[PDB]
């Protein structure tokens, strides 16, 4: 059909001619590679589709128009906005109660698209009262009463209500949605678990208050389990959620450790996927940023050698994260812990990254070495450590930095040269 | 040397989906 033929049909007072045109429009919007969304908007059809959502009598045209509008709302912000301006949100929310499951579904989907656009339309969908009727659909006794296609859409739309910052989702909305997300995180469908993990990913990406909310529900254990799933779509978000939680307080970080996250991290730190390695090493760095007893659990779960090898073998983005992990460790750790780091052969692969062209990272490594030297001083083993650094070719790279553009680099490298180059309570 | 927040995410879930 032409867009003209669709308009002529929709404008007909004949209810069957309207359905036929809306079918034709649903096809243009779904089957086409380059859909004529802008043509349909300009033809002034959005308001008519939106009122077809209200046609209880003819549930076919409720469904067909819900599809059409889904796909229009799936475009650019201009196109989504066009649908919202056409009054679509409260009409979709009304359809959530539809006794026809597949129409409810399409409304769940449509609302998901709108909420996905950003913080504005997210907050708006909530304002129109989308939460109560959405959670009500997952309020059944047994989750497996719902078809898996219908359930994935609900979980996805729910994740979009948890998404974005500036501002974050309203607290009242998060408090209400979380109990359902806990229940969803124990479902055995991979796609649902990925969607749920994404939701919790977004909720933990904020200040400690928001993290506290997630932690109190008791989901950290179950996330740690999902950390070691086969399905990479589950691991990626689950790891990001865990990473976000350890950005919080020492007590919040401990929940993660207490939940046995450190057992799974060897496979994360050596994952086939670059992205998982980075994120794992980033997560590690935030734990080596913590209390000395937390550093000791990193040591106890045998992870230090894994960080040492990530620092050697990984791509640069990941190596940067290892630099941070190692330096945080040297900053917070006891002399005993630093000795152990040296024994795992940190010195060389760390100092190798001094030839990196990243002024920030260079300063972080020189700090690490400064910290290690202070541990050495307390043992009276600055000579031994000097000689180990010379043997790792690290002295050549420190005095190489005395011809660097940066002044912090120049003076930090100088102070090391001047100062130091002129049981586990020894570096042997 | 304290806690550091995340970069941007490389592999993002869909914002919007069309039904095809």
């Amino acid at each position: 059909w032409s867009v003209d033929d669709i308009v002529k049909g929709i404008n007909s007072s004949n209810v069957e001619n309207q359905l036929q045109a809306t079918q034709a429009a649903r096809k243009l919007l779904s089957r086409e590679k380059q859909p004529p969304i802008d043509n349909i908007i300009r033809a002034g059809l959005i308001p008519k589709f939106v009122s077809f959502l209200g046609r209880t009598d003819c549930s076919p045209i409720q469904f067909e128009s819900a599809w059409a509008l889904t796909n229009i709302a799936s475009g650019t912000s201009e196109q989504t906005k066009a649908v919202v301006d056409g009054g679509a949100i409260p009409a979709f929310i009304s359809l959530l109660a539809s006794p026809h499951a597949h129409i409810s579904e399409q409304a769940v989907w449509a609302l998901g698209n709108i909420a996905g656009d950003g913080s504005v339309f997210r907050d708006l969908v909530i304002k129109y009262g989308a939460v109560d009727p959405l959670l009500a659909l997952l309020a059944v006794p047994d989750m497996s009463s719902l078809a898996c296609g219908y359930l994935r859409n609900l979980t996805w739309t729910l994740s979009n209500l948890c998404r974005n910052k500036n501002p974050a989702p309203p607290i009242d909305a998060v408090e209400q949605i979380l109990p359902t997300l806990v229940r969803l995180l124990h479902h055995d469908d991979p796609e649902v678990l990925a969607d749920t993990c994404w939701a919790i990913s977004y909720l933990t990406d904020g200040p400690n208050e928001r993290i506290g909310m997630v932690v109190k529900t008791g989901v950290v254990p179950q996330l740690v389990k999902l950390l070691g799933a086969s399905e990479l779509p589950i691991v990626t978000p689950a790891l990001r959620a865990i990473g976000n939680i350890v950005t919080g307080t020492d007590e919040q970080t401990q929940v993660v450790i207490d939940a046995g996250a450190l057992a799974v991290f060897p496979s994360l730190l050596t994952n086939p996927k670059t992205n998982i390695q980075k994120e794992a090493t980033w997560t590690m760095s935030n734990i080596t940023a913590g209390r000395q007893d937390q550093i000791q659990q990193v040591v106890n779960h045998g992870l230090v050698p894994f960080l040492v090898s990530v620092l050697s073998k990984a791509d640069f983005k990941t190596q940067k994260e290892a630099v941070w992990a190692v330096t945080n460790y040297t900053s917070g750790g006891t002399v005993e812990q630093i000795v152990y780091l040296v024994h795992c052969g940190i010195i060389e692969p760390l100092m190798n990254l001094l030839t990196a062209k990243d002024t920030k990272i260079i300063l972080v490594i020189l700090d690490a070495i400064s910290n290690i030297f202070q541990a050495a001083e307390k043992l009276g083993e600055t000579e031994k450590l000097s000689i180990m650094i010379e043997e790792c070719g690290g002295l050549d790279k420190i005095e190489a930095l005395q011809n660097h553009e940066n002044e912090s680099v120049y003076k930090a490298s100088l102070s090391l040269i001047e100062k130091y180059f002129s049981e586990g309570y020894t570096f042997q | 040397f304290g806690k550091r927040p995340a970069e941007d995410m490389e592999e993002e879930q869909a914002f919007k989906r069309s039904r095809n």
